[PDB]
């Protein structure tokens, strides 16, 4: 690893300095050095490695998005051959996170917080795979079972306004509308999941209450789309 | 397009 | 280079793709392919050429400044590192660049849009340098010294609301005011300029009316800040 | 910060 020779601390400066910078491929590669310095990771710096890799898969995602659409509406090779390009590098990144994920931080994460936020993460990533694939159903698979994982713990673990609980129910709920074609499921989701965090609300702090409340504004986004 | 966790 | 298998048009074709898709490190790669071909620009391929590595360098620009930001502060090695590294990339851009211009847009600009549009590129990547530069001194002069070369083809051969005129002494104002500590010659160009291209506005189309103003209005906003 | 050609 290119950041081997590099202290886990400042690994972790760096890419707190990365995330100012609005450098996240930077921030990216400072955070798999410290994931790879094989000590579990604080709430802290999983949220960091989170961001990081969000946003370096949120730009390949928005650039296919643009060339698909192009190369359907075209429907020489060069099109095709972009798409395949920016697709290959995006597949890539996600089965870089997957292996991060899987080679160790699911198996060393000694309690529910860390292994639902793991869990989840490995769901998205299989979901970001999913949405390039054609196998597909494999894919879909794997995501799903992670989701589900990770949901059956944070119900047992977490109280209903947790925002990692929130965060999962909500990327799982968009998991069954986009990728699974399972509309009924999403609705059913992201509603239960709504009501039961209002209900817990009246437990929280004034800074808890904005933070859940801002993840449910989410869930009443995509009901309102998708009712 | 649905909105995921930001 | 490892463009040097693709045909040319088929780069061009690529980088407009890769504009679309926001992608501007992949849109420079496939345009600094393109004029490896040897053969000149045209105005759009000038314009694909400009456009990818003004984006590459503004996104180390704008990292650049927050972390010598956070680095003035702070006065452990981590943020100076940093600093340093996004320094050398940002400088290594910028000598791509001027290496293509040296070899050999340049030489081969056979007339007198070409050449200006390409001695204006010259400045500003002198420029970006400069911004970060402790010789400073003989950059400040390369950049004067073409970004002037520029103005004197300029003002002989092109109107003055034609817009690579126009961004030229836009520029260059920025680089008297910013970069040579010479506010006053900054305000004086800034000031002829934009009174030279109103007076020549009655002789141009609904659409270059358009094109020229909104460059004039970038004049406008510095000499409200200037003075 | 003054304004370059956009
Ligand atoms: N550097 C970062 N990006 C973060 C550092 C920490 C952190 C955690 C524990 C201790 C110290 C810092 C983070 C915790 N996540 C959030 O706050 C958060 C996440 C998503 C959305 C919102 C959020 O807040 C308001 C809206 S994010
Ligand atoms: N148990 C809890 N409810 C939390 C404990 C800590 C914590 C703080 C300091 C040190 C250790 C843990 C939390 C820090 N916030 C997050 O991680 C977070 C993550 C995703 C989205 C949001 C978040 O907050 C705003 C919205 S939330
Ligand atoms: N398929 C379903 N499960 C629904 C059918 C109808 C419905 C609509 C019209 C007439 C009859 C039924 C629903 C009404 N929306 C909600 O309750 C709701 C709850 C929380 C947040 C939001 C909500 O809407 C947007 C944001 S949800
Ligand atoms: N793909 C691109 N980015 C471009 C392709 C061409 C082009 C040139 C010749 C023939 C065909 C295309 C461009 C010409 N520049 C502009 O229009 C322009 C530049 C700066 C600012 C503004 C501009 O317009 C309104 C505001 S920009
Ligand atoms: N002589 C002229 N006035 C032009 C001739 C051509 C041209 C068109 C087609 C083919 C060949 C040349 C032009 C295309 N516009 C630009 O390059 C341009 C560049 C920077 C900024 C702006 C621009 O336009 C809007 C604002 S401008
Ligand atoms: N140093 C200078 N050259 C100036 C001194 C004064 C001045 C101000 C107050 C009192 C006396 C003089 C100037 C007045 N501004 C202009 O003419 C002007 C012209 C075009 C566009 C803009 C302008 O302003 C903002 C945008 S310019
Ligand atoms: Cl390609
Ligand atoms: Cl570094």
């Amino acid at each position: 690893g290119a950041m081997g020779s590099m202290e886990r601390a400042s690994l972790i400066q760096k890419a707190k300095l990365a995330e100012q910078a609005e450098r996240y491929e930077d921030m990216a590669a400072f955070m798999k050095g410290a994931v790879e310095k094989g000590e579990e990771l604080s709430c802290e710096e999983r949220n960091l490695l989170s961001v990081a890799y969000k946003n370096v898969v949120g730009g390949q995602r928005a650039a296919w998005r643009v060339l698909s659409s192009i190369e359907q509406k075209s429907n020489g090779p060069e099109v095709r051959e972009y798409r395949e390009k920016v697709e290959t590098e995006l597949q890539g990144v996600c089965d870089t996170v997957l292996g991060l994920l899987d080679s160790h931080l699911i198996k060393e994460a000694g309690d529910a917080e860390s292994r639902v936020f793991y869990l989840k993460m490995k769901g998205d990533y299989y979901r970001y795979l999913a949405e390039v694939a054609t196998d597909k159903k494999r894919i879909i698979d794997s995501a799903r079972s992670a989701y589900q994982e990770a949901m059956d713990i944070s119900k047992k673990e977490m109280p209903p306004t947790n925002p990692i609980r929130l965060g999962l129910a909500l990327n799982f709920s968009v998991f069954h509308y986009e990728i699974a074609n399972s509309p009924e499921e999403a609705i059913s989701l992201a509603k239960t999941t709504f009501d039961e965090a209002m209900a817990d609300l009246h437990t929280l702090s004034e800074d808890s209450y904005k933070d859940s409340t801002l993840i449910m504004q989410l869930l009443r986004d995509n009901l309102t789309l998708w009712t | 397009r649905s909105l995921s966790e930001r």
